RNA sequence: AGCCAGGAUGUUGGCUUAGAAGCAGCCAUCAUUUAAAGAAAGCGUAAUAGCUCACUGGUCGAGUCGGCCUGCGCGGAAGA
């Protein structure tokens, strides 16, 4: 693989949605097979397509560096790996609520499926979202 | 579904039903027979296309039963009846026979995305283009 | 095994062990790949 | 950008060039223009980094010596016969 | 089997391997097998070296040849005495110095190339060197 | 090295001796006893073990990563102990432990019976298969490739004394 | 490098249809899902299956990797 330069450019394609979206959730998939990239990651393409960044770099200082741009509660994710996700369409969407309906739907183990940011918490399966 | 144990993917040319000079003992191998597997089948072969090359992933469970899903037949074969040519690569560096166009294609290319893993149906197309050009066929535009 | 004096690794799994100032060569899948000399 | 760091030649011959040479610093020397020709001593590993490259032929060198910025180009060069080395460079003052 | 057509002379004498070459650069390729040690070699040789660089890399590539044999080799029979003039011509040999580029090829990438004179080296008697083409 | 400048942590109850280059380690499990090279330089001086290359020697490094390992394997042996697992493939291939001699029957004209080092203990819950026991895990690998010298895994059928975490590649006759 | 995973969709890709299904060989040497996956490197199947590897996730924690010029060394090196 290549220098440091074509690793930044995954961190400038993360941090250019970062600061224009609403809602942040965790998913892991240490035992998901491509039957999860059938159900979770086509699962994006029945909202808006390609874009929803998914991916997975959560290092102790490879997405930890792009943190302190905005949403700064997202430094000290470190291990139980952690796919960022974002919610462009529509102000406080049910994307939080699409991973907690999909307890059963092969999501064993998520990262605690504990979600990020809007009360600056933890671990709360949320229901005061606009339908 | 399951992991899997017992089952495969078979079904070559769905015209003809029990494909056993094709295929034969596939199936036969783990679990199954070939006498319940056209009873099962009956039902969806009139509902679509008949002459055909469509195949299905023969699901072997460990109870006598066994359920089958249709997929959508190939783009080795979808390309041959919609061009009009009964041929198809020999050798694709060294003839180009096929003269279809992208909008020719794409009709029944929706039809192909129900139960292909994609998230836009033009998104998709394009892979029918990479394996357009495998077989001597050039996408008109 | 071969006693060439030449030996070289013939694929992946070979591998250069230089046992009592002999040097070999051991394969975990073919047998045949196992040599010494030089 | 080739900036070389050279001295100034103190003997030559047959025998002071093989002597300085076996020291990793092969000779040369700078001429042209209408100046005296200056027999240069200089580091056979620095240049033998630079002279792999495409453009050490093409652009205008800078060899300092003395404090003195000299703008040289690069005429011939002897290299070894079977050696990855070099043995003498024709510098021509541009 | 190179080999001259229609000499001055028979044969001539042995002479001395002394002093260094003279093609010491790749000029008409861009990948080329300079010689190391110091020998002579024959019109086998030369050819055995060929046979096995020009089926390593394709039947594609442009491949030269620098060096030419152009001297004769005697060579007394079995149970013969020493004297009674010279020996008959028997093969040619090429004197070759350290730092003569014997062979040169372009047209290919330089790992195939790598190959190709890997394979030539080893029907060769004197130890040659991988060496490319160098601007100026 | 890298393996030297790993600590080993040894767990409270069991002790370690430091008589010079001689160590000994007092367990539940049993008391493994080892002295090494002069190239190693051992101070306990915690609750772990950490290890050093002796001044003077080259090898130290190499020397100091070896010696870890050991004494990495005699805080597991007299706390845990390692065991073996072993099988019998083949037809026939009966297993039998009368206190500590192990009788087999590998289809040979004379039954052979392997006796077993003090402090080692094996058992045959199955006639098929063998369990052993043990403090050192160099001594019972000795006696479990001991076992298998006797009739090794044939290459084409898997017939023989074979360990329970072995594969076997199994060719054919090449016509029938 | 190890410790825990993926290693996919079409796609039986066509060719003599005896089947060459990622893996005898002829060829394009694709596109999507994308944390990542080559219509494929090995073993293994008549052909499927399977075990893995590339590439990508996490832990980990620092140097590691591949060539060049050389000093001294090893094998090649068996006789009455």
């Amino acid at each position: 693989m290549a220098l440091n330069l074509q690793d930044k450019q995954a961190i400038v394609a993360e941090v250019s949605e970062v600061a224009k979206g609403a809602l942040s959730a965790v998913v892991a998939d240490s035992r998901g097979v491509t039957v999860d990239k059938m159900t979770e990651l086509r699962k994006a393409g029945r909202e808006a397509g390609v874009y929803m960044r998914v991916v997975r770099n959560t290092l102790l200082r490879r997405a930890v560096e792009g943190t302190p741009f905005e949403c700064l509660k997202d430094a000290f994710v470190g291990p139980t790996l952690i796919a960022y996700s974002m919610e462009h369409p529509g102000a406080a969407a049910r994307l939080f609520k699409e991973f907690a309906k999909a307890n059963a739907k092969f999501e064993v183990k998520a990262a605690a499926f504990e979600g990020e940011l809007i009360p600056a918490s933890q671990i709360d399966r949320l229901a005061t979202l606009p339908t | 579904a399951k992991k899997v144990q017992a089952y495969v993917k078979l079904q070559v040319a769905a015209g003809m039903a029990n494909p056993s000079p094709p295929v034969g003992p596939a199936l036969g191998q783990q679990g199954v027979n070939i006498m319940e597997f056209c009873k099962a089948f009956n039902a969806k072969t009139d509902s679509i296309e008949k002459g055909l090359p469509i195949p299905v992933v023969i699901t072997v469970y460990a109870d006598r039963s066994f359920t089958f899903v249709t997929k959508t037949p190939p783009a080795a074969v979808l390309l041959k009846k919609a061009a009009g040519i009964k041929s198809g690569s020999g050798k694709p560096n060294k003839d180009k026979v096929g003269k279809i166009s992208r909008a020719q294609l794409q009709e029944i290319a929706q039809t192909k995305a129900a139960d292909m893993t994609g998230a836009d149906i033009e998104a998709m197309t394009r892979s029918i283009e990479g394996t357009a050009r495998s077989m001597g066929l050039v996408v008109e535009d | 095994m071969k006693v060439r004096a030449s030996v070289k690794k013939l694929c992946r799994n070979c591998k250069i062990v230089k046992r009592d100032g002999v040097i070999r060569v051991i394969c975990s899948a073919e047998p045949k790949h196992k040599q010494r000399q030089g | 950008m080739f900036t070389i760091n050279a001295e100034v030649r103190k003997e030559q011959g047959k025998g002071a060039s093989r002597r300085l040479r076996a020291a990793n610093k092969f000779p040369a020397i700078i001429y042209g223009g209408k100046e005296a020709p200056l027999a240069i001593e200089l580091d056979h590993d620095k240049v033998m980094n630079m002279q792999a490259k495409a453009e050490f032929y093409s652009e205008v060198l800078t060899i300092v010596v003395d404090g003195k910025e000299i703008k040289v180009k690069a005429q011939d060069v002897q290299r070894h016969p079977y050696k990855p080395k070099l043995q003498h460079i024709d510098f021509v003052r541009a | 089997m190179l080999q001259p057509k229609r000499t001055k002379f028979r044969k001539m004498h042995k002479g001395r391997n002394r002093g260094l070459a003279q093609g010491t650069d790749v000029s008409f390729g861009s990948f080329g097998l300079k010689a190391v040690g110091r020998g002579r070699l024959t019109a086998r040789q030369i050819e055995a070296a060929r046979r096995a660089m020009t089926r390593a890399v394709k039947r594609q590539g442009k491949i030269w040849i620098r060096v030419f044999p152009d001297k004769p080799i005697t060579e007394k029979p079995l149970a013969v005495r020493m004297g009674k003039g010279k020996g008959n011509v028997e093969y040619w040999v090429a004197l070759i110095q350290p730092g003569k580029v014997l062979y040169e090829m372009d047209g290919v990438p330089e790992e195939l190339a790598r190959e190709a004179f890997k394979l030539a080296a080893a029907k060769l008697p004197i130890k040659t060197t991988f060496v490319t083409k160098t601007v100026m | 090295s890298r393996v030297a400048k790993a600590p080993v942590v040894v767990p409270a109850g069991v002790d370690v001796k430091i008589n010079g280059q001689v160590i000994t380690i007092k367990g539940k499990n049993g008391e493994l006893t080892r002295t090494l090279n002069d190239a190693v330089e051992v101070k306990h001086a915690d609750n772990t073990l950490t290890f050093g290359p002796r001044d003077g020697y080259a090898d130290g490094w190499a020397q100091a990563g070896t010696a870890r390992a050991l004494l990495n394997s005699m805080v597991i042996g007299v706390t845990e102990g390692f065991t073996k697992k072993l099988q019998l493939v083949g037809v026939g291939y009966r297993a039998a432990v009368k206190g500590n001699v192990i009788n087999l029957s590998l289809g040979f004209s004379h039954p052979v019976d392997h006796q077993l080092p003090a402090g080692i203990t094996a058992e045959c819950p199955t006639q098929t298969e063998i369990v052993l026991k043990g403090a050192d895990k160099q001594v019972i690998g000795q006696v479990a490739a001991d076992l298998r010298a006797y009739r090794r895994p044939e290459p084409y059928k898997g017939k023989g004394v074979r360990y329970a975490d072995e594969v076997v590649r199994t060719k054919e006759a090449k016509k029938k």
